[PDB]
RNA sequence: AGGGGAUCGAAGAUGAUCAGAUACCGUCGUAGUCUUAACCAUAAACUAUGCCGACUAGGGAUCGGGUGGUGUUUUUUUAAUGACCCACUCGGCACCUUACGAGAAAUCAAAGUCUUUGGGUUCUGGGGGGAGUAUGGUCGCAAGGCUGAAACUUAAAGGAAUUG
């Protein structure tokens, strides 16, 4: 059964991108999706994405370029106590340069340099490049 | 860019559906083809030919725009299209490949057959598919004459005909060969019927 | 997924499955089975001293040819009965 | 041998070990 | 294809799906209000029936049910809504 | 490895037909599996048609020719009837011929 | 004396042509190796291994030679050539020739921090030939390069200074583990980084612009 | 069998590819110009060309040859080419289908209308 | 791909599809960079003055070339009809 | 344990074949094959391919359901029916071509969306032999099922493709 709403709205977004699409429709939606590709979108990753209103659980257009080579989804919201985010961007980002790791903290969904700015820690979301 | 009164004109319409270019493909027919217009019942998919005029067109547009008009390059191993294509390298720059292809003629220097265009013409993927191929192994755009079932991979700009044969694929070189004289070229101004006989392009006979 | 539970309680299931198959692996099955104590001709120790019952003549297996001089030693801390190898070139002049 | 016939060589040789254990019983 | 338009899709294209897959999903069964003359007012029927629907006064019929629509019962009319 | 996508021969969807007994030989295999030809032929044959007609009341008569199925087992099949062997590819095509 | 034959092979020897990043800009096809040679001279060669092939024939053994060479500078040009021939030096003759052919070029970068002159990789890069996956990863400064003395030899003459990798498969068969370390550095320029969103206007290509100083007589 | 190997019809070939002007349906000249104009090392396979350059020429009279194109040809096609005089607007009108001209009218204008049906 | 002061280092900066701005490598000899020329008044092609769009060997392969040559040109004003965004 | 026992037919006996021929081939034919009541629980029980969910790509068939039509054929008086034809749509059994992609390959619309390595979950494997052996437990009338080692031995065994 649908496990993680947040996996497949990824996943449909990078073999959009792989096919060489510009949109994807994405099912069903949610609080965390939306502020998940609202990350994506202040970074420049997609472009803008559109809520649509079926009177369910909701779809989303989303408007896409290239800039984008991979956007996963951390499929256990693991716990990371601010030491720990270190290792985990280096797991799995492209460089120290670039690319973002995106949690959840109690103070907001959000990647892991607002993550070291605002200084607070919380569970991992998944990631962007 | 729009240029003006190089609109689809009556007298190109009534050339085109003597022609039958406007009647596309059976059943069969790509996804890949908005160039369509309504299917006419009993199994015939009719042809949007103000398309099909707008596609030849950007073909002109194109085959015209290479500094030498003769490494643009017109293929067809279908015989309907080689004496077409025959006349349509004579007119313009162009080199023509009527007949049997010869692979390697594009890789492999080594080749007699070898040639190296900046732009290919082709009358039906299907057949022709040899030349779309070893383009595609050295970066040669593609412009090809497509009905709604040929295949459009590695070909740039369709024009959508008709080549279950006729006068169509004769049609399409023809007014192909008149846009582009009319383009920075030996010819002339407004409705211009042009000397040149549209049937001077054809496969003949018997 | 494939087999692994990838829940984040799942550290038992997780945990367990490991030390099933730990023993599916030569060195860590001997270790716990205390092989080396239990069988095994020395102690699990590193050498052994015991003393020389019949000097042997072993031949060797194909593609070679050959008569291997070796000794059947009687180890001293156990009794076990081992055949040992003499190396170089005489020296199974040297026991008795 | 066919996997078959050595399967049952060892059938049958379990079968001797069975009865000749019983002797002891 | 490779670059489309998910939020203004064409009526017809979208016409042609299954009901559960347009853009918003919504039925595609029609409520009507049936007469036979005998009468003189007008008994308002499901598209789809499943219960073979009687008229307002007399025992007469109306439709009966099917694998879908309901079959209107010979000497009859009907609007839609 | 494997050789062939319908395996031994056409099931998929079943898990069980049924045998059939080998024309020639007798050898059960199943029905799906089976190898079949139509064995219709004449009563008569190549000559003896004239000198039927030739001997015999009626005119022209009328002729009904015999007809029954015929199943081989593989073996039976490769030993004489439809066979051969293909190349790797020649095996892919079903059609007849 | 050379006479080339193609448009490319004319242009470059017709000084119209300055270095391969022109080439690699438009992804221009080379099929003539002195192309590469009077546009890249500090090419210098390197036979990585040579190994014994054999075929049976209706009548006679054919055991051949295979050999492996890389090619490069080392400031961001490298070359994978594998030929087998009957005799070791043909085969490492024409081997070079394909090397050359193959020059591709390499993004290199820094760890992490903007300073003098990039030693480093643009990311993390992996290249799979056959069953040897070869993952390259950006090292800090003076790091070395962490790699098998093979593997480390592509590496240097490609140009690069400090990475790390780690590698997956059979290992073993040298072939394929070049020919993947090769598809491993050929793979960061294709590697959209932010710094790469940045908009070109589309050149025009060379074979349009010295159009009449090329073409055939 | 007497057939040719392929050094007599690769010789034959390049002959005519280049000295189709000299040489005829003549082999006892064609032997002879063979001399002034090619080196060969034996008067038996001299003449074994010749006899088939001959041969090759003799048919060329009547159509082409596949093998050989002295560019004379393809541009004996050029000035050959032409016909025509009749085209196909003859008679009256364009007959179309019913969606054709709904074609026609929406996008365009000026036409002979000519419709017709159709069925299964 | 700058450095410390300011500086271009790094060699090359790679073309990019216009269809999916993904990059144009090298090796990808199955690319393509199609000029359609600028007219003017009355035909004439002006020649060398073109509007060029380039489309990665990915498109073409997967015979999304000429539709997506069709937006390009038209959005760009080179074509009228044809195109449609709906489907 | 009853019934049934036509047929074919483990065992057995034979005629031949053979150097031998405990077989293949022919004959005789016990159990069995069928059925009831109860066991047994194993098959290359096979797709040698866990289940749920999402996504990724073209094509013509077909099975069931449905929707649409101034479609065909059935005549009667048009219909109503029914069967048929065309388009579409769910959900089946499959084939086709492709291959962005995967694979050691053979091949694979999953075996894809994996060193750019995380949707959920179950189960099994960790060189080969020793060996599915020993042992103990347990199930069974039995035959046997389930669970299931070690000592020792050993440099390969194995897979897919190639040329002979
Ligand atoms: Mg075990
Ligand atoms: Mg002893
Ligand atoms: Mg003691
Ligand atoms: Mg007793
Ligand atoms: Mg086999
Ligand atoms: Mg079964
Ligand atoms: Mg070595
Ligand atoms: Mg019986
Ligand atoms: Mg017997
Ligand atoms: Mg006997
Ligand atoms: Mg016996
Ligand atoms: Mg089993
Ligand atoms: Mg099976
Ligand atoms: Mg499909
Ligand atoms: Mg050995
Ligand atoms: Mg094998
Ligand atoms: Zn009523
Ligand atoms: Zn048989």
């Amino acid at each position: 059964t649908r496990s993680s709403v947040l996996a497949d709205a990824l996943n449909a977004i990078n073999n959009a991108e792989k096919t060489g699409k510009r949109q994807v429709l994405i099912r069903p939606s949610s609080k965390v999706i939306i502020k998940f590709l609202q990350v994506m979108q202040k970074h420049g990753y997609i472009g803008e994405f559109e809520y649509i209103d079926d009177h369910r659980s909701g779809k989303i257009v989303v408007q896409l370029n290239g800039r984008l080579n991979k956007c996963g989804v951390i499929s256990p919201r693991f716990n990371v106590k601010i030491g720990d985010i270190e290792k985990w961007t280096a797991n799995l980002l492209p460089a120290r340069q670039f690319g973002y790791v995106i949690l959840t903290t109690s103070a907001g969904i959000m990647d892991h340099e607002e993550a070291r700015r605002k200084h607070v820690s919380g569970k991992i979301l998944g990631f962007v490049y | 860019s729009l240029p003006a009164t190089f609109d689809l004109t009556p007298e190109d319409a009534q050339l085109l559906l003597a022609a039958n270019t406007h009647l596309g493909a059976r059943n069969v027919q790509v996804h890949q083809e908005p160039y369509v217009f309504n299917a006419r019942p009993d199994g015939v998919h009719v042809i949007n030919v103000g398309k099909t005029w707008e596609k030849l067109v950007l073909a002109a547009r194109i085959i015209a725009a290479i500094p030498n008009p003769e490494d643009v390059v017109a293929i067809s191993s279908r015989t309907f299209g080689q004496r077409a294509v025959l006349k349509f390298a004579a007119h313009t720059g162009a080199t023509p490949i009527a007949g049997r292809f010869t692979p390697g003629s594009f890789t492999n220097y080594i080749t007699r057959s070898f040639k190296e265009p900046r732009l290919v013409i082709v009358t039906d993927p299907r057949s022709d598919a040899q030349a779309i191929k070893e383009a595609s192994y050295v970066n040669i755009p593609v412009i090809a004459l497509t009905d709604l079932d040929s295949p459009s991979e590695f070909v740039d700009v369709a024009i959508p005909c008709n080549n279950r044969g006729k006068h169509s694929i004769g049609l399409i070189w023809y007014l192909l060969a008149r846009e582009v004289l009319r383009l920075r070229g030996a010819l002339v101004d407004r409705t211009q019927p042009w000397s040149i006989m549209p049937d001077l392009y054809f496969y003949r006979d018997p | 997924g494939k087999g692994k539970p990838r829940g984040l309680n799942s550290a038992r299931k997780l945990r367990v499955h490991r030390r099933n198959n730990r023993w599916a692996e030569n060195n860590y099955k001997k270790r716990l089975l205390g092989t080396a104590f239990k069988s095994s001709p020395f102690g699990g120790s590193s050498h052994a001293k015991g003393i020389v019952l019949e000097k042997l003549g072993i031949e060797s297996k194909q593609p070679n040819s050959a008569i291997r001089k070796c000794v059947r030693v009687q180890l001293i801390k156990n009794g076990k009965k081992v055949t040992a190898f003499v190396p170089n070139d005489g020296c199974l002049n040297f026991v008795d | 041998m066919r996997a078959k016939w050595r399967k049952k060589r060892t059938r049958r040789l379990k079968r001797k070990r069975r009865k000749v254990r019983a002797r002891s019983k | 294809v490779l670059v489309q338009d998910l939020l203004h899709p064409t009526a017809a294209s979208e016409a042609r799906k299954h009901k559960l897959k347009t853009l918003v999903q919504g039925p595609r069964s029609y409520f009507l209000d049936v007469k036979c003359p005998g009468c003189l007012n007008i008994t308002t029927v499901f598209s789809h029936a499943q219960t073979a629907v009687t008229c307002e006064s007399c025992s007469t019929i109306l439709c009966t049910p099917t694998g879908g629509k309901a079959k209107l019962s010979e000497g009859t009319s009907f609007r839609r809504k | 490895p494997k050789k062939r996508a319908s395996n031994g021969r056409n099931k998929k969807g079943r898990g069980h037909v049924k045998p059939v007994r080998c024309v020639n030989c007798s050898k059960s295999i199943p029905k799906d599996k089976a190898i079949k030809r139509m064995a219709i032929r004449n009563i008569v044959e190549a000559a003896a048609v004239r000198d039927l007609s030739e001997a015999s009341v009626y005119p022209e008569y009328a002729l009904p020719k015999t007809y029954n199925k015929l199943h081989y087992c593989v073996s039976c099949a490769i030993h004489a009837r439809i066979v051969r062997v293909r190349s790797r590819e020649d095996r892919k095509n079903r059609a007849p011929p | 004396g050379w006479v080339p034959v193609t448009k490319l092979g004319r242009l470059v020897k017709a000084g119209k042509i300055t270095t391969i990043e022109e080439i690699f800009l438009h992804s221009l096809p080379v099929k003539e190796f002195q192309i590469i040679d009077t546009l890249l001279p500090g090419l210098q060669d390197e036979v990585m291994n040579i190994k014994p092939v054999q075929k049976q024939t209706r009548a006679g053994q054919r055991t051949r030679f295979k050999a492996v060479v890389v090619v490069g500078d080392s400031n961001g040009h490298v070359g994978l050539g594998i030929k087998t021939a009957k005799e070791v030096a043909g085969a490492i003759r024409a081997g070079i020739i394909i090397a050359k052919l193959s020059v591709i070029p390499i993004r290199r970068g820094y760890w992490g921090t903007n300073l003098g002159q990039p030693h480093s990789l643009a990311t993390k890069t992996t290249g799979k030939c056959g069953s040897v996956t070869v993952r390259l990863i950006p090292a800090p400064r003076g790091s070395g390069i962490v790699a098998s003395p093979a593997v480390k030899k592509l590496l240097q003459l490609a140009g690069v200074e400090d990475v790390y990798t780690q590698s997956n498969g059979k290992t073993r068969t040298l072939e394929n583990t070049l020919k993947a370390a090769f598809v491993a550095i050929g793979n960061t320029y294709g590697f959209l980084t932010p710094n790469l969103w940045a908009e070109q206007p589309l050149p025009v290509s060379p074979l349009d612009i010295y159009s009449d100083e090329a073409s055939a007589q | 069998g007497r057939v040719r190997t392929k050094t007599v019809k690769r010789a034959s070939k390049a002959l005519i590819e280049r000295y189709y002007p000299k040489l005829t349906l003549d082999f006892q000249t064609n032997k002879r110009l063979c001399d002034e104009i090619a080196t060969i090392q034996s008067k038996r396979l001299r003449n074994k060309i010749a006899g088939y350059t001959t041969h090759l020429m003799k048919r060329i009279q009547k159509g082409p040859v596949r093998g050989i194109s002295f560019k004379l040809q393809e541009e004996e096609r050029e000035r050959k080419d032409q016909y025509v005089p009749e085209v196909s607007r003859s008679n009256g009108v364009l007959n179309v289908d019913n969606q054709t001209s709904d074609l026609v009218k929406s996008l365009g204008l000026k036409l002979p209308l000519s419709v017709i049906n159709v069925s299964a | 791909m700058e450095n410390d002061k300011g500086q271009l280092v790094e060699l090359y900066v790679p073309r990019k599809c216009s269809a999916t701005n993904r990059i144009i490598k090298a090796d990808d000899h199955a690319s393509v960079q199609i000029n359609v020329a600028k007219v003017d008044e009355e035909g004439r092609a002006i020649p060398g003055e073109y509007v060029t769009y380039a489309l990665s060997g990915y498109v073409r392969s997967r015979g999304e070339s000429d539709d997506s040559l069709n937006r390009l040109a038209q959005n760009d004003g080179l074509l009228k009809n044809v195109w449609s965004y709906s489907r």
